[PDB]
């Protein structure tokens, strides 16, 4: 374990667990969260919240005294996070959301408006619109392109297409999509609500070509020039072809990320390979299968990973770096692949610690510093160090369960 | 129980029994915000319910506040005269000896200032050494600070001789070892525990700090509150918490690994536990805050023992040797208050 965790509550210091300027806009978070570089040099962070129906924005260099902004949705999206996009085009943030109901809505939200002490917003800061039936045909994947133009996914393995004329409105461009043909086939059906091959992962290379990542982990790639299928690729007939159990992957997630010219692809085989090729004209050319190290049966979910240039490790020879972090319940675990060389052959794996020093040394009974005795000297122990938000949350989290502190050195209550 | 008011002006910070000399066992010092009072508990006729009172003898003046008060073996009675030996502590911070003869003062040693602690000053205890001849040697005083020290301060034929020991944290309670003046154990606030032999590094030291089962949690700040020897050849050592939490250690066989029993008062323990002096499985620890006390049995044979609930603070109580009696010291009085059980 070369790494070790440093948690950052951003309201710590303060009394207050609430910014006192948070402002709500309407429109007529505890599921997703990211952040995100503005051209101010400042991070913006926002969260979509369990329903998908408020998002959130505050700036992560001055939590308390800056504006964070709930922005508070008429519906929930259609397929939360995933059928949501945010991008700064030009001094504004954009942020497109297609909601359950078919509506595709836009935010504007001035760079300004995002540090400015305001509590109001003036213009257009949102439009509704309707440019596809999606009562039909259901999406359940929204994926940037560019400020006119980004594409749709079909949860029945079709593509849209959705370019922007003037600054509002959108229209659908149809992709040619003879997959479907399958259905000629006797295994497969139009009607079923299995053999689907939707998109579950997707990135833009070199502004023209879209690479897609199926259920069954096939690599297809969409030149944007032509709208066409250029390349086929079935991931998973290169590795030892077991016929037991591929899980076509049953959900939207992180299964790829290219830095360069490179590009890893997260396949499930016990949850365990990263393959790693090269994209070259266009050509994508097989590396190398690398698996992973993960025990205790491997039931570890992909939560991000982010391939990018090497780190400063406790080995010179490197090559690149992946970011990985998988999840299991709320435990995580972050691990970085060492690539030593061209050839994606030779690695290492570098762990590190999931619980930070406070943590462990509280759960493992090694913290010799806090002071002993009384059970008020425990609340300001307990309420130094987890905060106000969190102790504020516990203390509401007790009463709701109808437990409440009997008297000054009820002992009984400070160990719940 | 029967209960014997202090003097109107009289605020006491402290209470303890002679036990620690046979001759005086009877003999009971409240130290004050103007010196120490002794009492003597006699058996009346009574009704044989409480068949024990208590008979107000005197009260020695020293002008200044009493936080800590420890007989000394030296204590004799005489026809009547009673020869006393008190190590205290006082408002301005010193370590005292009051050798006494009734409520007069024939004597005082006097340690502070800077060869004296550099801080207040939590816990003081004596024990009279004697050599192989068995005139009185030397009488010793232990005590531990603020200032992370421990002071042993032994008064010989030749004259005092003055040691100083660092502690990694401020002295929270020291006592000698029974039957054996050679060991003695020293606390720190932080929940070290050590066992020293200062005739002599310092011989071992255990810790309740990470012991704590926290099947409960202890909390957050669980800061020692008092530790003990048990039995009469100090075969055991004692530990409690603020938090109520307490601990159980022997000291004989064979080879050890962990505490030898653990568990946890009703309530919090600002003063500490007093063990009995006849049961060691048994020991008492106060509510101190709303006037609760609770007995406790290590061995589990206690199912929460609250003998005493007064409707008032308690500022300090301790055991009569006899182990039925108990002397309790509110914030305006002494109550003698006798659990039929254990006569």
């Amino acid at each position: 374990a070369c790494l070790s965790r440093i948690d950052a509550n951003l309201l710590q210091y303060y009394e207050k667990p609430e910014p006192n300027n948070t402002v709500d806009l309407y429109v007529s978070g505890s599921e997703y969260s990211n952040c995100l570089l503005l051209s101010n040099s400042e991070y913006i962070c926002y969260h979509f919240s369990s329903r998908s129906t408020l998002l959130t924005f505050y700036p992560l260099s001055d939590a308390y005294h800056g504006k964070t902004i709930n922005i508070h949705l008429p519906n929930a999206s259609m397929n939360q996070r995933y059928t949501l996009t945010i991008q700064e085009v030009e001094q504004q943030l954009l942020v497109n959301v297609i909601l359950k109901d078919g509506s595709f809505l836009t935010l504007q939200l001035p760079l300004s408006f995002l540090f400015s002490s305001a509590n109001t917003l003036n213009g257009e800061w949102f439009h509704l619109q309707n440019p596809y039936d999606f009562t039909v045909r259901v999406p359940h994947f929204l994926f940037y392109v560019s400020p006119q133009f980004s594409v749709v996914f079909l949860e029945d393995g079709g593509l849209l297409g959705l370019k922007k004329v003037d600054g509002v409105h959108y229209e659908p461009l149809l992709f040619n999509d003879n997959s479907y043909l399958k259905s000629l086939t006797r295994f497969f059906s139009r009607s079923s609500k299995s053999d689907y091959d939707s998109v579950i992962s997707c990135k833009l290379f070199h502004e023209r070509y879209l690479i897609v990542l199926t259920q069954n982990c096939h690599l297809k790639i969409w030149d944007l020039t032509s709208f066409t299928l250029i390349q086929d690729y079935d991931m998973v007939s290169q590795s030892d072809s077991d016929p037991s159990h591929f899980r076509k992957v049953e959900a939207v997630g992180e299964y790829l990320s290219l830095y360069n010219n490179t590009l890893v692809t997260l396949l499930p085989l016990e949850n365990g390979l990263f393959q790693m090729g090269t994209l070259l004209v266009l050509t994508y050319t097989f590396q190398n299968n690398i698996p992973t190290n993960l025990s205790a049966s491997a039931i570890w979910s992909i939560v991000d990973l982010v391939l990018t240039r090497p780190l400063e490790l406790n080995v010179e020879a490197s090559y690149l770096n992946l970011i990985v972090l998988w999840k299991s319940g709320t435990a995580s675990k972050l691990q970085i692949l060492n690539v030593n060389d061209e050839s994606f052959k030779n690695y290492e794996w570098i762990e590190s610690v999931n619980k930070s020093l406070v943590d462990l040394q509280s759960e493992h009974d090694l913290d010799i510093v806090t002071k002993t005795g009384d059970v008020e000297r425990g609340f300001c122990n307990l309420k130094s160090r987890y905060g106000t938000q969190i102790f504020e949350r516990a203390q509401q989290i007790l009463s709701e369960n109808k437990i409440i502190m009997a008297h000054n050195e009820d002992e009984e209550y400070l160990a719940n | 129980s029967n209960q014997y008011q202090l003097p109107l002006n009289v605020r006491p910070y402290t209470t303890t029994w002679c036990s620690q000399s046979p001759s005086c066992s009877n003999l009971l010092a409240i130290g004050h915000d103007t010196g120490i009072t002794i009492y003597c508990a006699s058996e009346e006729q009574t009704p044989g319910s409480t068949g024990l009172t208590l008979q107000e003898l005197f009260t020695i003046q020293t002008g200044l506040p009493t936080l800590h008060l420890s007989f000394s073996s030296s204590c004799s009675y005489s026809e009547p005269v009673y020869s006393l030996f008190l190590a205290c502590v006082c408002q301005d911070n010193t370590v005292r000896l009051i050798i006494t003869k009734n409520e007069t003062i024939i004597t005082q040693h006097v340690l502070g200032g800077k060869s004296g602690h550099h801080n207040f000053v939590n816990d003081i205890d004596i024990a009279d050494v004697y050599s192989a001849d068995n005139r009185l040697a030397e009488q010793v005083i232990a005590s531990v600070g603020d200032d992370c020290t421990l002071i042993i301060w032994r008064l010989t034929d030749e004259g005092p001789i003055l040691a100083g020991y660092p502690l990694s944290s401020p002295g929270i309670s020291v006592q000698f070892r029974p039957s054996n003046p050679n060991q003695l154990i020293v606390g720190e606030r932080n929940g070290n525990i050590r066992i020293f032999d200062w005739t002599l590094p310092w011989l071992l030291t255990l810790n309740t700090l990470p012991l704590v089962n926290t099947c409960h949690s202890s909390g957050i700040a669980s800061s020692l509150a008092n530790v003990r020897w048990i039995g009469s050849d100090g075969s055991g050592i004692l530990a409690m918490c603020k938090s109520g939490a307490w601990l159980r250690w022997n000291l004989f066989g064979p080879k050890n690994l962990l505490p030898n029993v653990q568990g946890i008062s009703l309530f919090p323990s600002l003063l500490g536990a007093c063990p009995h002096p006849r049961y060691m499985d048994y020991f008492a620890t106060a509510h101190s805050q709303h006037g609760l006390i609770q007995l406790i049995n290590t061995y589990e044979k206690d199912s929460n023992s609250i003998p005493i609930q007064l409707g008032m603070p308690i500022v300090d109580f301790c055991w009569h040797q006899d182990g039925s009696h108990l002397a309790i010291a509110t914030e305006g009085s002494v109550l003698l208050t006798r659990l039929m059980g254990f006569t």
